[PDB]
């Protein structure tokens, strides 16, 4: 799994 | 229950509008999904990409996302089964402006 924050 | 889980389920629609110089105060995970098997949703596991956290008072978290809740919609596009790069993409499409689904599910432990 990846993540990115926004 | 004595014949299988009971769940709670609470979908989410909110409509986020930030400002420029902030985030919409989230951070989604999820897969990058494989080609050679679809992904099948259950309650427990309803979609690939989740928010991993919720800044507390930030543009998402007052809107009504939580962390754990799992994205089923981006700006109209479902992507219970997409991917993590192509969600992001779809997510910065919309600049100061995200409409999300999402889904929250609680299961009622018997004991």
């Amino acid at each position: 799994e990846a993540q990115t924050r926004f | 229950g004595p014949l299988g889980s009971d769940y709670i389920i609470k979908e989410k629609t909110v409509l986020l509008q930030k400002k420029d110089s902030e985030g919409f105060g989230f951070v989604l995970r999820g897969a990058k999904q494989t080609p050679i098997e679809e992904f099948t949703p259950t309650p427990a596991f309803p979609a690939l990409q989740y928010l991993e956290s919720v800044d507390e008072g930030g543009v998402a978290w007052r809107a009504g996302l939580r962390m754990g809740d799992f994205l089923i919609e981006v700006n109209g596009q479902n992507v219970v089964k997409v991917g993590h790069r192509q969600v992001v993409n779809m997510i910065r499409q919309g600049g100061n402006t995200l409409m999300v689904k999402v889904v929250m599910v609680t299961r009622h432990p018997d004991m």
